[PDB]
């Protein structure tokens, strides 16, 4: 029913559980690495620039 | 439609079917979001059966790619068009030229 | 990219701009002098640092 | 199931001898109705809409 | 051609022009380029890929 | 120890274009008001626009008119910008009729009160068959920003209304603003500053009466700045309820016959933790009800799991 | 129509010169608007008491040498913008230094006067070498809104008037149950100690209040 109640459940569940991002090639261990999940209105993921 | 073109997108959009273009010059008896009916001038009207040309537009309808492909008339009621004149725009083209 | 390219462009310096050759407390008012419009990004400058 | 059977006895639903197989909106995605078409078999009868 | 197209619009031959941060409403530093650029959106929508 | 402005000539050069002046401004306050005021400006102003509308033969936004030459599609997005003005209402649905060969401008419309349609010539469409003949109920709101068309299926509970074609709200009045701070002296002052606001309107708002609504919400932007008691809220709402939720939802959802229907509106029964408590007794007495009448509301009770007339001492709680 | 108003404001202060306070939740577009106007108010039109001039003792000009001292001319001058003044029913009031021997003369070293208060008399102003050395001076604090440099003087100490020492605002997403994107404002300020950062908002956002006496309803 996406009852907005839930928003904020899934907000505790996210805080302190990383999620493992990888891009296309994995070449070395950093193909992979896990970040911590920030919630975004919009349908594509937002990565940090260093990375 | 471009600002910066090239001078090909009118050669494109009418030799590409998404457009409609006028069979025979002549003027414009009714225009319709639907259809247009064209009363053929006297030197390209055939003898027999006169009448006028008659195109009937593609409206709203899925493509291969679930696009979507309509046809919009480009002329006004009773406009002077000649042979070969550009009768309805396809989708991305405007006026003519081609406009993606 | 992007990022490297704004720090270059801060920590560079031209002949004679705005600020030229005053002396400041700290970076704190630095900063102070520069977002109003006073000193110019780049201009020769003494300041004291820690 | 015994647990399944004392709910439907619980709260009264007639068990269908049918399962729902019907056409639904894709999750996410959302437009306006623009065209249906029906297809029947040479010999079975049209319904009401078709 | 160009530049000679941009004096009778009225508009500088450089292409470019200062720009004011619409947020904090002050000066870009440099003139920046301005212009019309034909852009298509590709068909590699968002709500296709996720 | 300060000083404080106001605004002498607002100099109109067209119903859409304006230059609105403020004088007595410090050193730098210029660009300071001429930034923040240029952000509410362009964004939080009031503004009417289009919401929905239906159309005498058209089922969707995709389909044709007959003898129009635009397309329903068309027709929706080229009212997205009719540029109206209304006072003491705040939905007002406009009707439009015509016929014959001739485009139908926005002056063809039928006017009230508060109507005024600040641009006349305004093309809707084109008719194109003699006898060809269009009618629509045209719905004007009135809200802030921008409310896309889609957002507004969310609150749905019956806007079956097929009709009625959605179209994407632009709420508001400013098109393009533009401040320019040249120094002015006036005679005695070591250096103040005007503040020449240039703004491009639809046509809808008169340059002073925006201005000022612009700078009242900085005030109550501003009023919870002044002090900061670094308020927060009280939360740990309730985990306790009673009953099953299924009596707090209204008496449509028992979905039953519409003699029966309007009979629960009569008697005073919205929610059916009322339709459970009221027994057989209660309801040959209630206009309407019969033998073929009542039958009807024993089965659809049954069917959700509850049954007619019973207790609960204590209904309904407790906000 | 109506608006929205913040809710939940939390004021986190490190040190009482310093402060971080952040506060959500503002319309769209309201963080930055709010946040950049209230910088400029903050950091260009603040008022404060700062030294302005200085006449010395011993030598006439800015590049010249005190015997006694290590620190220049030019860096004394650092040290008296890092004083902060604040004066009472007084608009303009100028203090003496005079202190002498051996070692550091800070601010609890200058003369206390009836409507003067050193906010840091620990302020260190210059040092002073061996055996005797010698220095008396009037200095001369000024009145004003802003940061005035000494340049600016045609007809001299760089004049900081204003108690901000910094001010910095991050702008970030804050969500409302269902709303998609509002504003978080986080104000960071420092100050000179004659203001706390708390009380120095309030004036600085009752200020731009003041200037809107002429259109509100």
């Amino acid at each position: 029913r996406e009852e907005a109640v839930v928003w904020d459940i899934l907000d505790e569940v996210i805080r302190e559980h990383p999620v493992l991002l990888n891009r296309a090639p994995t070449l070395h261990r950093l193909g992979i690495q896990a970040f911590e999940p920030v919630l975004i209105e919009g349908k594509a993921i937002q990565l940090h620039p260093l990375v | 439609k471009p600002l910066v073109g090239t001078g090909m997108e009118r050669a494109v959009a009418v030799d590409s079917g998404v457009t409609a273009v006028a069979k025979r010059g002549g003027v414009v008896q009714y225009v319709d979001a639907s259809r247009i009916v064209i009363k053929v001038n006297e030197d390209e009207m055939y003898p027999g059966e006169a009448g006028i040309d008659i195109y009937n537009l593609t409206k709203y309808t899925r493509s291969n790619q679930n696009t979507c492909i309509n046809q919009m008339p480009c002329v006004s009621l009773g406009e002077p068009v000649e042979r070969g004149d550009v009768l309805a725009d396809g989708p991305s083209t405007d006026l003519g030229e081609l406009a993606l | 990219q992007d990022v490297v390219l704004g720090l270059y462009y801060m920590t560079r310096d031209c002949v004679n701009a705005k600020g030229e050759g005053m002396v400041l407390t700290g970076p704190k008012e630095a900063e102070r002098l520069y977002r109003s419009g006073l000193a110019s990004l780049h201009a020769r400058v003494k300041v004291r640092i820690t | 199931t015994p647990e399944e059977k004392l709910l439907r006895a619980i709260f009264g639903e007639k068990a269908s001898d049918v399962k729902d197989s019907s056409l639904r909106v894709p999750n996410g995605v959302s437009g306006t109705v623009i065209d249906v078409q029906v297809f029947t078999r040479d010999g079975v009868e049209k319904d009401k809409r078709a | 051609e160009i530049k000679e197209l941009l004096k009778l619009g009225d508009l500088p031959t450089s292409g470019q022009i200062r720009l004011y941060d619409g947020r904090t409403g002050e000066q870009f530093e440099r003139p920046v380029t301005v212009g019309y650029m034909y852009m298509l959106k590709l068909n590699h929508l968002v709500d296709d890929k996720m | 120890e300060f000083l404080k402005p106001r605004l002498v000539d607002i100099e109109q050069v067209s119903s859409t274009h304006a230059k609105v002046t403020l004088e007595p401004l410090e050193r730098g306050f210029g660009h300071t008001l001429g930034n923040a005021l240029r952000r509410i400006l362009l964004s939080s102003m009031p503004g009417c626009a289009v919401t929905e509308v239906e159309i005498d033969g058209v089922l969707h936004e995709y389909s044709t008119k007959e003898g129009v030459q635009e397309d329903i599609l068309e027709i929706l997005l080229n009212l997205k910008g009719l540029a109206v003005r209304v006072q003491g209402k705040d939905e007002v649905i406009l009707t439009l009729n015509k016929s014959g060969i001739g485009p139908v401008t926005a002056a063809d419309i039928t006017h009230d009160g508060d109507v005024e349609i600040v641009k006349p010539q305004h093309v809707i469409c084109h008719l194109t068959d003699e006898n060809a003949s269009i009618s629509m109920r045209i719905k004007v709101q009135r809200g802030r920003g921008y409310v896309p068309a889609s957002t507004r299926i969310h609150s749905e509970e019956d806007e079956r209304p097929i009709g009625r074609l959605l179209v994407d709200a632009c709420y508001s009045p400013v098109e393009r603003i533009a401040y320019n701070v040249e120094a002015a002296r006036v005679e005695q002052r070591t250096d103040l500053d005007k503040l020449v606001i240039e703004m491009e309107t639809n046509g809808t708002i008169d340059p002073e009466e925006a201005i000022r609504r612009a700078a009242t919400i900085l005030a109550e932007q501003l009023e919870a700045f002044v002090d900061l008691r670094d308020v927060r809220q009280p939360e740990v709402k309730e985990e306790k309820p009673e009953f099953d939720p299924i009596l707090l939802r209204p008496v449509d959802d028992l979905e039953l016959t519409v003699r029966s229907a309007n009979c629960l509106k009569a008697e005073a029964i919205h929610y059916i933790g009322d339709l459970v408590q009221r027994t057989e007794v209660e309801l040959l007495k209630t206009p309407n009800l019969g033998k073929k009448s009542l039958t009807e509301i024993k089965d659809v009770l049954a069917s959700r799991g509850l049954s007619l007339g019973m207790r609960l001492e204590n209904w309904p709680p407790a906000s």
